[PDB]
């Protein structure tokens, strides 16, 4: 079982608990093998003339003692084992989320959200089940089975044991084959049921179309046809599922019958006694559970193995895309200066930014405009360390962006992405997200600066209500702006953050932000060119390259690109 | 109502299959539990037969054994012949068998000193000369019993195979009953869905409707399988085993019956704790999944703000809680389940030893080792299903709530009773009489809307967002009832014609064209089964370029399985238009409030409209107030009330809202 070898760290880390569990399990096997032989001995000593009240009392006391010992030691060893499984689950979950938190957007481009959830919700289950239940089934199948076999062979007979054991291997093989076929047919039935769910989704999503064309009878006809198909698949499943109990009953009754009849014959030959015969049956009655276990063992191990690989496939082999390097002693950002940068995305065959070189000084404000798809946001993607370095050089003061540690860089920047993004928590928590719950008095200032106060007083207090799991594009943009502003960032990046609010509102927001932040940089990106009017630098992006570097007046006097000229083009 | 009553009612259908399966199960249970009874008769009568008295008999006698020079025959086999005195015996002392060619009064502690057998029962009964039966001689006292043993073994095997056949039959038929009940229930629920108001669908997410239709029905299937296969099976099995026990012994059978309360109490307590632990595990696991999801989608903000430490801390809080409750569940499953099963089994062994040892010490010759063996086997059979029983008992609640959901869906009273299409054409005319529409209550969305449209097509209805245009669309199709005024199509009130009759006239084209998975032709035809090869109606819409582009949309290509995402939005709209033309309605309605333009696709869309509006009364709720330039009659909606009523030129000649919008 390669799963256990691959899982060596857990066992080496937790060795005492597993040694305790294994030792107690062998001991429990030994002390559970006794009561059957004791019952047989009571029967035998009964038939012989030697039997008194002292022997009866001895048997009763010893049975109570062994019952208590088995119960207590079982509680302890399997508490240990299954707690080890639970601990493995917890360790894998914490490890998985920790690995996720260190990953960059490229990892999520390569890994779908469902697949990550699939791993973290099924492969962890499989690996923990291996850890505990697969260990239990392995040790049972291997040691418990041989222990019962040997106890039969030595303390009863080797002639009855080999004879009355033939059925059980056959039973185990048949059970494994039935498990395989039932799993296959169950997958088929699940496919059919999923098809039914898909259809029932279309006919509830497209209710109006169906009803507007009086097709609410052919819809029922199709639904009935696929319900019949699902029934047929479930029937194919049940056909092979009904072979388990008949086969177990047949092949266990055959073993019981062989034991009983051949032991009667052996008694006739004086090679065996009545009590022994009873004991033998009890042993068989406790050798059936191992048989099932065998199959289960194989199953879980295989799953474990596969599952673990997938976990390890997207838990270790994916290294960080960005990392700090040799922290440079730069306390505050200076003047951002791109030097012929270029940035092709991992999933792009084009440069996506060609020899882009522009400079920003402290307290300066930058405006980026251009056609859709003109790397407007891509530029600031080069300033958040979300992707490989690119080319050229971004140097705050003189030090290249790589040298600055990621933590310090991300402490400088205040980022407001164009895509509205808020978490399931309260609005106040989203605002505190900038400082991570440091103080609350500045929340009012942040709300006022973004002009969200008017939009904050039209919902119930409710801890500033909740977002995500429980309300407007403009409101969302304003709360994101307040969150970014709460950081008091030295560099504030707004990316089409006011496309939802009106021109008056966005102009007021830009004015207030610029006034409050005088000595700190501010990138503004917007299709609406009226929000970058006051910026002292504007450069329009067209594909990979810039086209219209200059001030608002310079660009007005250079070329007519949107501006006020096309503002009334649609009006 | 009650979910139990409803489940029993739905089972009463297929009651015949249930009865068949139950009778097969009873046959199997009897032909199974009889196996251990053969062993009791293969031991007490055959093996322990030598323990019974022997009498002298002649050699010619059948089933007579020659020990030294005298033939002896067992008392039970003695029958009428050779019924006399001078009995013999074969007693057991230690591991040896001793012949007593003499009558013995009592039985008790047997000791052999030297060719003597002293039996003591608290009064030192007597001593008798004893001989040893060696091995061959003792075996000769057993040879007569070989043939009956063979017969009993053959009976065991035959009854085994017979019971096995019937076990397969009963399980298969129980599964068949469950699946057929579930299929019928699904059909009933979906049919009831087709007769539900559009209000229900509007005020409830689709994923919840699909859930209640399908996933809760699968839960009901699991509940039926549980009940039939576990509860009924094990109840009948225990009934049979207790019958067998009372057949064997009554007092020990009562001791065995003293565990029904054990099972009941085990189930009660295990459920009491496991429901709590499992609910906590489920809620915390759902929380963990939600946290991992929101962090995966949003990590750029988890990292851009250095919130990684805090999000990890919260996830670890949830992880610790989940681990703690999992360990509590482990402690429960250790104090109960297989451990308590084994403890009860050993208590059973103790009870057997106590009872039979005491009976022996009474020295009444009532050992009956066969009874003990059969009891051991019956108790081992009895203990097998307890763990499954308790697991199912704990898990019943989820199925209970799912059944409640599905039955609440089934038992809705407010439904639409219709299904009568229109047998004649509409001719395309419609009128409104101050229809006062309020969605929920009080808050009116269309106040005194009164207008009339004639066979002339292209009647545009424009206005600002949230004005009442889609409410008008809903009223036209009777998705909702205006609860005031009236709407007349061709002079007939829509409230006095079957909803199917009404909708048989009017086609619909919406902002989001619903492209049901299937072929393009099946998408245009909606698998109506009456549409012939009339997909040229698409060619009327001028789709022609695309069928050349694609393999064969005319009922032979299936590019819609992906919801049409691969296809362009213009192509989706054109397919919806083709469907509208193919169904050849009379009162067409166009809800195209989509603010987007979908560059240049509008072009073909316009062409498409130009080929459909002819010979209908085309309502158009398209935006941009430019597609409606030539519309026969514009109508501006605001405040749920028609304020300006006139043509394009007339409205542009009076300024107002229409002029204001036109400039924008
Ligand atoms: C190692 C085994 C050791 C242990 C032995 C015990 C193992 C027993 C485990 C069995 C596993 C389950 C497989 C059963 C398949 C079934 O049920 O129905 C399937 C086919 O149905 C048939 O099998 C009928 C076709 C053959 C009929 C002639 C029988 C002899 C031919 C074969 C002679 C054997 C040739 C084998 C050598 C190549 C389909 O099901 P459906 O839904 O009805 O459609
Ligand atoms: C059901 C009962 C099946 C066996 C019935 C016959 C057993 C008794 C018997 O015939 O003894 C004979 C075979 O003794 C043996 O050892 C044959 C092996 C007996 C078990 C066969 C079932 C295996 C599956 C030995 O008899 P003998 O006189 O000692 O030589
Ligand atoms: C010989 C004439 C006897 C009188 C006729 C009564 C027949 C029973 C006589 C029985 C004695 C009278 C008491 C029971 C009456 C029926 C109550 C019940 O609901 O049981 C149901 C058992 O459901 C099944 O179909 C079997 C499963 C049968 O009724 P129903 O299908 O649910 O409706
Ligand atoms: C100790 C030795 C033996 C003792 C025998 C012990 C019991 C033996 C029992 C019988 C043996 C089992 C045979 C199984 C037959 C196939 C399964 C089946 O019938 O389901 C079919 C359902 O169709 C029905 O409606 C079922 C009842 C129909 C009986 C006629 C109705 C009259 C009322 C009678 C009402 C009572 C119904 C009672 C009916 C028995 C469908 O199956 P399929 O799709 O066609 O495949
Ligand atoms: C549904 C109930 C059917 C019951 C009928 C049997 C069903 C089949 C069960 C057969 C199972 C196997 C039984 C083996 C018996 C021990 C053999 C050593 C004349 C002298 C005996 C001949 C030899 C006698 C040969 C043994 C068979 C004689 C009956
Ligand atoms: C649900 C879970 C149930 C759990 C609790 C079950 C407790 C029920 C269990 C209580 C049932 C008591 C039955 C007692 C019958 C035997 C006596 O003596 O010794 C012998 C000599 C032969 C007599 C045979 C005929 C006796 C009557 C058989 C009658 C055959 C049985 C009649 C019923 C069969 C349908
Ligand atoms: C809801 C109801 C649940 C079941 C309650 C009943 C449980 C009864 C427990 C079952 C224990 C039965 C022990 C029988 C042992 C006979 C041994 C022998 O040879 O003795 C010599 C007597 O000769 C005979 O006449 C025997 C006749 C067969 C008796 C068994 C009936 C079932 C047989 C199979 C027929 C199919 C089964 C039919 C149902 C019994
Ligand atoms: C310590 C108590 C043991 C002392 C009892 C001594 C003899 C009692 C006689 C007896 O019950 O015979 C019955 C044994 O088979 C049965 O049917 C048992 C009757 C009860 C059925 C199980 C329910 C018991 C719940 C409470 C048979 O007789 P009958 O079937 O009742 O007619
Ligand atoms: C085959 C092995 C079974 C496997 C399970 C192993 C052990 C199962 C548990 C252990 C078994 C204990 C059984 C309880 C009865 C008392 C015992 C007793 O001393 O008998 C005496 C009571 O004589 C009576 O008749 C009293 C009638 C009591 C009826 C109510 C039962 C009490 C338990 C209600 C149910 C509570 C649930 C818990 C059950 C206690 C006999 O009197 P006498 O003077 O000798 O004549
Ligand atoms: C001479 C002296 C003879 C003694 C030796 C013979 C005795 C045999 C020895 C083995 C010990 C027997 C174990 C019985 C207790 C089971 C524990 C249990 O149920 O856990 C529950 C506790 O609540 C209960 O205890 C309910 C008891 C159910 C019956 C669960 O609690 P939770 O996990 O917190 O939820
Ligand atoms: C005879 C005297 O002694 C007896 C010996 C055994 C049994 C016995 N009765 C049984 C009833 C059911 C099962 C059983 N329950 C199962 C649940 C699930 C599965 N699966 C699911 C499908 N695939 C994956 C395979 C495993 C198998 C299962 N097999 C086992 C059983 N064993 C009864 C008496
Ligand atoms: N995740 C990505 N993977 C690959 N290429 C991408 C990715 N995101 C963007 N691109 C490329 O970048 C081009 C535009 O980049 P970006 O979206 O950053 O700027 P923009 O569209 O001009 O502005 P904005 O994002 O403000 O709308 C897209 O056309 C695409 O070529
Ligand atoms: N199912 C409903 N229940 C209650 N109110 C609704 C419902 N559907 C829509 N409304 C509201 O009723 C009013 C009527 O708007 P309507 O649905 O007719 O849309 P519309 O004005 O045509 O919008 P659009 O700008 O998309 O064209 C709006 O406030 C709308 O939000
Ligand atoms: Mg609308």
């Amino acid at each position: 079982f390669s799963v256990l070898k691959k899982l060596g760290w857990f066992f080496k880390a937790y060795w005492l608990r597993y040694t305790i569990a294994i030792v107690l399990l062998l001991a429990v096997n030994v002390i559970e093998m006794f009561p059957p032989k004791l019952l047989g001995n009571a029967i035998d000593d009964m038939k012989a003339g030697a039997f008194t009240a002292e022997g009866l009392l001895f048997y009763i006391g010893i049975f109570f003692v062994l019952t208590a010992a088995v119960y207590i030691m079982s509680y302890f060893w399997m508490h240990q084992l299954f707690g080890g499984a639970n601990l493995m689950e917890k360790i894998l979950r914490t490890k998985l989320m920790g690995h996720l938190l260190t990953m960059s957007p490229p990892f999520y481009e390569k890994n779908r959200t469902g697949d990550l959830m699939a791993r973290g919700t099924n492969d962890l289950q499989a690996v923990s089940l291996t850890t505990g239940f697969g260990i239990l089934t392995l040790v049972d199948s291997t040691m418990f089975m041989m222990t019962i076999f040997l106890t039969m062979g030595f303390l009863i007979s080797w002639k009855l044991t080999f004879a009355a054991i033939i059925p059980l291997p056959v039973m185990a093989i048949a059970i494994s084959l039935y498990g395989s076929k039932i799993h296959e047919r169950f997958t088929e039935a699940q496919n059919a049921f999923g098809a039914l769910n898909d259809r029932v989704l279309e006919s509830v999503s497209g209710v109006r179309v169906i009803r507007a064309y009086v097709q609410e009878t052919n819809d029922v006809r199709r639904f009935n046809e696929m319900t019949a198909d699902v029934y047929q698949k479930n029937m194919k499943v049940a056909f092979i599922d009904s072979l388990f109990e008949p086969t177990v009953k047949l092949l266990v009754g055959a073993s019981y019958l062989i034991g009983l009849g051949y032991g009667a014959f052996l008694v006739f030959r004086n090679e065996l006694t009545l009590g022994e015969l009873v004991s033998f049956n009890v042993y068989l009655g406790m050798m059936i559970w191992p048989m099932f276990a065998i199959g289960e063992l194989i199953n879980v191990m295989q799953r474990g193995n596969a599952s673990l690989d997938r976990v390890n496939e997207t838990l270790s082999y994916e290294t960080d895309v960005t990392d700090p390097k040799q922290p440079a002693d730069l306390k505050e950002p200076g003047d951002i200066v791109f030097s012929h940068v270029s940035f092709t995305y991992p999933s792009s065959t084009s440069d996506n930014l060609q020899d882009i070189s522009f400079t920003v000084r402290k307290g300066q404000t930058v405006g980026i405009a251009g056609k859709t798809g003109s790397g407007k946001t891509t530029i600031i993607k080069q300033l958040l360390r979300q992707y490989p370095p690119g080319e050229g050089s971004i140097t705050f003061s003189g030090v290249p962006i790589q040298q600055i540690p990621l933590d310090r860089l991300r402490g400088w920047i205040g980022y407001v992405p164009q895509d509205h993004l808020l978490f399931s928590r309260t609005v106040k928590e989203n605002i505190l997200y900038g400082k991570q719950d440091a103080t609350d008095k500045e929340v009012q200032q942040a709300i006022a600066e973004a002009h969200f106060e008017k939009d904050l007083h039209m919902l119930p207090s409710g801890l500033e209500t909740m977002v995500g799991e429980k309300l407007s594009g403009g409101q969302k943009q304003r709360i994101s702006i307040a969150r970014a502003l709460m950081a008091n960032p030295e560099i504030l990046i707004l990316d089409q953050s006011l496309s939802a609010v009106d021109a008056k509102t966005e102009a007021a927001i830009i004015k207030n932000i610029r006034e409050n932040r005088k000595g700190k940089t501010t990138f503004i990106l917007t299709h609406r060119l009226s929000a970058v009017e006051h910026a002292d630098l504007i450069l329009v992006m067209d594909g990979g390259v810039i086209a219209e570097r200059g001030t608002h007046q310079e660009l007005l006097a250079n070329n007519g690109w949107y501006r006020e000229q096309y503002e009334r083009q649609q009006l | 109502m009650k979910i139990g009553k409803t489940l029993w009612r739905y089972a009463l259908l297929y009651r015949k299959l249930l009865i068949t399966a139950v009778l097969l199960l009873t046959v199997a249970v009897g032909a199974e539990l009889t196996g251990p009874f053969i062993g009791k008769k293969m031991i007490d009568d055959h093996i322990l037969g030598i323990e019974k008295t022997w009498y002298e008999a002649a050699e010619k006698d059948k089933n007579a054994v020659q020990f030294h020079g005298v033939s002896y025959v067992r008392e039970d086999r003695l029958q009428e012949p050779v019924s006399k005195a001078k009995e013999a015996h074969i007693y057991q002392v230690g591991m040896a068998f001793y012949f007593v060619d003499q009558a013995v009064s009592f039985d008790g502690n047997r000791t052999v000193s030297d060719g003597k057998l002293t039996i003591t029962n608290g009064d030192k009964s007597r001593a008798y000369a004893a001989e040893k039966l060696t091995k061959q001689e003792l075996f000769q006292f057993y040879q007569p019993e070989i043939k009956g043993m063979v017969l009993l073994i053959a009976l065991y095997g035959g009854l085994l195979v017979f019971s096995v056949f019937f076990q397969y039959g009963q399980h298969y038929l129980l599964q068949m009953s469950a699946n057929r009940i579930i299929q019928k229930m699904r059909q009933d629920v979906f049919s009831h869905i087709q007769k539900m108001p559009i209000r229900y669908f509007d005020n409830l997410p689709a994923g919840k409707v699909v859930a209640r239709i399908t996933n809760d029905t699968e839960a009901i299937r699991d509940l039926y399988v549980t009940v039939l296969s576990t509860f009924v099976t094990s109840g009948i099995y225990m009934f049979g085993i207790f019958t067998a026990l009372f057949l064997l012994d009554v007092k020990l059978a009562f001791v065995a019956l003293a565990i029904v309360p054990i099972i009941w109490l085990w189930s009660v307590i295990y459920r009491r704790y496991a429901s709590y632990y499992n609910q906590k595990i489920r809620s915390i696991n759902s929380d963990i999944n939600a946290k991992m999801n929101e962090s995966i989608q949003g990590m750029t903000i988890i990292q851009a703000f250095r919130h990684q430490k805090e999000t990890m801390r919260e996830f670890e809080e949830l992880n610790e809680s989940h681990f703690y409750f999992q360990n509590r569940m482990l402690n429960l499953n250790s104090l109960m389940s297989h451990n308590l099963v084994n403890v009860i089994r050993n208590l059973a062994f103790v009870a057997l030893i106590w009872h039979f040892g005491g009976a022996s010490l009474n020295a009444a010759g009532i050992v009956s080792i066969g009874v003990l063996y059969a009891f051991v086997d019956y108790l081992n059979r009895l203990f097998q299903p307890i763990t499954g029983i308790v697991n199912q008992f704990s898990k019943l609640e989820l199925a209970r709530v799912s059944a409640g959901r599905v039955f609440e869906l089934l038992e809705e009273k407010n439904t639409e009773e219709a299904g009568e299409p229109a047998k004649e054409r509409a001719l395309g005319r419609v009128e409104f009489r101050d229809v006062s529409f309020a969605y929920q209550e009080g808050e009116e969305v269309l106040k005194h809307i009164s207008f009339t449209a004639q066979k002339g097509e292209t009647v545009a209805l424009v206005g600002h967002t949230g004005s009442g245009k889609s409410s008008i669309l809903n009223l036209l199709f009777r998705f909702y009832d205006a609860q005031k005024g009236d709407v007349l199509i061709d002079g007939k009130s829509i409230y006095n014609m079957s909803r199917q009759e009404l909708r048989s006239h009017m086609g619909i084209v919406l902002q989001d064209p619903y492209l049901f998975s299937g072929t393009i032709g099946s998408n245009v035809s909606l698998d109506d089964e009456r549409m012939t090869e009339e997909e040229i109606k698409n060619a009327l819409r001028q789709v022609g370029a695309e069928p050349l582009l694609k393999k064969l949309p005319k009922g032979i290509n299936e590019p819609v399985i992906e919801k049409g995402s691969t296809l362009s939005s213009g192509e989706r709209q054109l397919i919806s238009f083709a469907r509208a033309l193919a169904f050849d309605p009379a009162i067409l309605i166009l809800d195209q409030a989509t603010a987007h333009i979908d560059t240049e696709t509008e072009a073909v869309i316009q062409k498409a409209l130009d080929v459909v509006k002819q010979g209908r009364t085309t309502f158009v709720i398209a935006h941009r107030l430019s597609t409606i330039r030539n519309a026969d009659q514009i109508l501006v909606l605001d405040k749920g009330e028609i304020v300006e009523r006139g043509n394009h030129e007339e409205l542009m000649a009076l300024e107002g809202q229409y002029y204001q919008m036109y400039e924008l």
